[PDB]
RNA sequence: ACCUCGGAGCAGAACCCAACCUCCGAGCAGUACAUGCUAAGACUUCACCAGUCAAAGCGAACCUUUGAUCCA
RNA sequence: CCGAGCCUGGUGAUAGCUGGUUGUCCAAGAUGAAUCUUAGUUCAACUUUAAAUUUGCCCACAGAACCCAAAUCCCCUU
């Protein structure tokens, strides 16, 4: 380049030559001189200037616009409200291409963090990710795709281009395992069991047409024909696809990750799996 | 392989194989389908209402006399859906349009009709 | 970051696609993102102020001025406002046009 | 002794002068009394505001007054008219601006 | 003076409506129309709501 | 409000604006009509559907009630079934 | 004695204009019980709060002033 | 120095009240509502800075009420 040639023409760079970027490095506004001093622009008398005026919101004695508005409730239970961060099928296969997700091996929460396809806050009541139809109709990618909420669009793209969807639920403990698996083996604890859904969002997961990881396997086939013969494509037999096996892999409902079994141990250290013996705890652990 | 005692198999265990899971009227294939990316897009089906076979006669004929507006001229029933962003759901509104129609033939205008009634009550000259 | 798996046809279902080899013979070179994208961005200021920059330039950014100029003045009608960074070699373009820049910079092979 | 009189005024009059466009709906003048009659394309509230109907230019104009025959005061007070005399109000008309709408090609079925 | 007063639907649903009628009149049945039915049915006064 | 707690130093929200006002993410605030709910009875229909509305605030207003909510109060939340989430941003605005 | 709201003059002709200013009036009634629901576009008491008008549409039919929030 | 002692501490009490508020130089910059409120404050108006894009002021003709003047409003041009 022409400027490192002009720093071999120029003085040695040092710490007396440094100067900041202009513009980067305002001038300090202080109260002293004529322009600056004398009321030092804080005006004349008065609560302003005593430096007292009231709080913020008070409105000299009139009842305050923050106040004299009713109460409704807007953000009533906010904070236990569920979120569930949005996937659209655009921003899917955006990863897929990147090779930031493989579809080669199951999609889940973790994979999508991995790829950081999205970010999940489980301190923020993130439950989860949701599936988005957007992108649905530049969707071409063969999927196992694992994921809290689905739209039905959303499925029907997954399941049209060979793929599989299914709606797990996750605690926010398990989510927070999940999203983050190496710090909780850090923390040195057996792997908790996955938590059942509320009783409200039962339903929801035991149902088949959310394709629900606790719903009827045997209803499936009539659902995804369902979804084949709503959005006109022909539904395919995935069970011939060299991928079957793939496509089929789904965690147990009280299992966090896919080949880990509650109340095993993960040693980093070493590279080893500590796993109970005990009837007990194994009894526990697998209910 | 882990297995609690919420497995699928556990809980539904009337239905415990693999290919259960994933064992498999209008043909997509004789239908002609167009995307039109128009905001909304379209999605134009368009199949010849004649030579479909996959349609009663007598439903073909009912068809071809209710919606005969939205005929070509080459005898191909076309019909087309530009309410949504995804053609996925134009296609799928097409396709219920489509199942209607077959329905309804299995099984504004109030000025029109005075008009009409005055159009034969001038009606009178006999050659 | 994963190098992007090799496809067989681009542009990618996604829209993306390498930059091809070898590389433009230019006088100027748009290095793309960590993440493999062109590095054009929409940018607002004040609510109402809308640019659009062309971030990792390397060589003459007066060039790719001169060449962003061209390319937009049609669709402007008039030439275009810009600030050329020669320092960070950036070029910063009154007015959205990241979706017209970023078709033109895959054109141009970068 | 006096007290009350501290009313603030009203804020009515004309809101859209002649020759101003008007979109549907705007009002266009608002009075205590009828100051102004409504027009073409012009209508009246509960409190005798004048609103336009279509999208146009407002236009003001002197036309012969013949009230509603139920409004049996006004009646009473043309009853009392010698032969010659017509009575006359200002109205306020709306020239419509664009057409209803056009045919277009949809289909060339 | 006159009072408000809970005109209560005759015809089964929860629908009520609060109408105004004189103290030293009598009580008040009204046809009036139901949304869930959608259909105009006899209202009778329950209870008085309050001294207006 | 309270610009540093004495056991955080962080900036306090003043509650009273949770309890009465939405924000839309874009920036915008709603709220409720006053008197909504108070002596229906004697308003007309067309004053009654007025105050039953949902209703954005000022610019100046929008500026006190941000000042007086913290950050948290001003974050995407992804709700399941918000019926809000269209509301949460702007399209087809200039300037 | 007054403190809120409204009408007239001051303030003659878009709007707006004080006072211990000159006068007057009101804290509702009658009516009906679509005097319903929705909704373009507007006005606005110089802020906000609040207050007005309203096409189209749906539904029955074929109206003319007082006060917030919290709390119950 | 007692209409309620003195000292220390809370305490840097509080003060919408008075006083004070320190280099140079340039530039823009002036007269309603609510309020235990009129010695204050909040909103508006004005004001300053930065930014966006496109009309802004002046403005003739035409136009703006019956009851019972000076002027004003509105806007093609310029
Ligand atoms: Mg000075
Ligand atoms: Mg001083
Ligand atoms: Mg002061
Ligand atoms: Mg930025
Ligand atoms: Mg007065
Ligand atoms: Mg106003
Ligand atoms: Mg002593
Ligand atoms: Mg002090
Ligand atoms: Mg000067
Ligand atoms: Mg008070
Ligand atoms: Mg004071």
């Amino acid at each position: 380049a022409r400027a490192l040639d002009l720093l071999r023409g120029l003085p040695r760079v040092s710490l007396a030559n440094l100067k900041p970027n202009p513009g980067s490095k305002k001038p300090e506004r202080r109260p002293r001189g004529r322009r600056r001093g004398r009321k030092c622009g804080r005006g004349h008398k008065g609560e302003r200037q005593r430096g007292t005026r009231p709080r913020l919101g008070f409105e000299g004695g009139q009842t305050p616009f923050y106040i004299r508005i009713p109460k409704y409730g807007f953000n009533e239970g906010h904070s236990f409200r569920r979120q569930y961060k949005p996937l659209s099928l655009n921003r899917l296969q955006y990863l897929i291409d990147l090779g930031r997700v493989d579809p080669s091996q199951p999609i889940d929460l973790t994979q999508l963090v991995n790829g950081r396809g999205v970010t999940i806050q489980p301190l923020k009541r993130d439950y989860g990710v949701q599936l988005v139809e957007e992108g649905a109709d530049t969707f071409t990618a063969k999927v196992n795709i694992e994921v809290q909420l689905a739209s039905e669009l959303a499925i029907a793209a997954i399941e049209k281009n060979g793929g599989v969807v299914t709606t797990a639920f996750y605690d926010p403990r398990s989510l927070d395992i999940v999203c983050k698996p190496v710090p909780f083996f850090l923390r040195g604890q057996p792997i908790p069991k996955r938590m059942l859904p509320p009783e409200e969002l039962v339903p929801y997961y035991t149902d088949a047409k959310n394709r629900g990881y606790l719903a009827d396997p045997a209803k499936f086939p009539e659902a995804r024909l369902e979804l084949a013969r709503k959005y006109g494509y022909i539904l395919p037999d995935i069970t011939k696809d060299e991928l079957f096996k793939m496509l089929c892999t789904r965690k147990d409902p009280r299992q966090i990750f896919f080949g880990l079994a509650p109340g095993w141990v993960v040693n980093m250290a070493d590279k080893k799996i500590l796993k109970p013996t005990d009837e007990n705890l194994l009894k526990y652990y697998t209910s | 392989e882990f297995k609690s005692i919420y497995s699928l198999d556990k809980l539904y265990p009337e239905s415990q194989g693999s290919d259960t899971a994933w064992r498999v009227d209008i043909p997509l294939d004789r239908l002609t389908i167009s995307y039109c990316r128009s905001v909304n897009s379209k999605a134009e089906v368009r199949f010849h209402l004649a030579t479909a076979e996959w349609i009663a006669e007598p439903v073909r004929q009912k068809i071809a006399i209710t919606h005969k507006n939205k005929i070509n001229r080459l005898g191909e029933l076309i019909l087309t859906s530009e309410s949504s962003r995804y053609q996925f759901r134009n296609l799928a509104d097409c396709l219920q349009k489509i199942r209607d129609m077959i329905t309804e033939a299995s099984q504004k205008l109030h000025r029109i009709r005075i008009e009409n009634m005055n159009r034969e009550r001038l009606r009178q000259k006999r050659i | 970051i994963p190098d992007p798996p090799k496809h067989e046809h681009y542009p990618t279902p996604s829209g993306w696609q390498p930059p091809r080899d070898p590389p433009p013979n230019l006088p100027y070179f748009v290095r793309r993102s960590r993440m493999h994208n062109i590095p054009v961005y929409k940018d607002i200021t004040h609510g109402n102020r809308q640019m659009t920059v062309i971030r990792k330039v390397e060589g003459d950014i007066w060039a790719l001025q001169k060449d962003v100029e061209d390319f937009l003045s049609p669709l402007l009608g008039k030439t275009p406002v810009t600030q050329v960074n020669e320092v960070t070699g950036t070029l910063r373009i009154k007015g959205y046009f990241d979706q017209e820049l970023k078709a033109w910079l895959l054109e141009k092979g970068f | 002794k006096n007290l009350g009189g501290k009313s603030s005024g009203r804020r009515q009059g004309i809101k859209k002068m002649e020759g101003h466009y008007v979109h549907a709906g705007n009002i266009i003048a608002t009075q205590r009394h009828f100051r102004w009659h409504p027009g073409a394309h012009v209508g009246v509230g509960k409190n005798k505001c004048l609103y336009a109907l279509e999208e146009g230019i407002v236009r003001y104009t002197k036309e012969v007054y013949v009230p509603h025959p139920r409004n049996t005061e006004a009646v009473d007070l043309i009853t009392r008219l010698p032969k010659g005399a017509v009575l006359y109000k200002t109205f306020v008309h709306v020239v419509p601006a664009k057409p209803e709408g056009t045919f277009k090609l949809v289909a060339m079925l | 003076k006159n009072i408000l007063v809970r005109m209560v639907s005759e015809a089964g649903t929860g629908f009520c409506f609060n109408t105004k009628r004189n103290r030293l009149r009598e009580k008040l049945t009204l046809l009036h129309y139901d949304p869930v039915v959608k259909q105009r049915v006899l209202f009778v006064e329950k209870k008085k709501i309050r001294s207006l | 409000l309270t610009y540093f707690s004495a056991r955080k130093g962080k900036r306090k929200t003043v509650k009273a604006v949770i309890d009465r006002f939405l924000r839309l993410h874009c920036g915008l605030w709603v709220r409720r009509k006053a008197g909504y709910k108070k002596k229906l009875w004697k308003k007309t229909p067309a004053r009654k559907k007025r105050l039953r509305e949902f209703v954005f605030c000022n610019k100046t207003q929008s500026k006190l009630l941000d000042k007086m909510t913290t950050s948290f109060w001003k974050r995407r939340n992804w709700y399941v079934d918000d019926p809000y989430q269209k509301y949460h941003d702007r399209t087809n605005l200039k300037v």
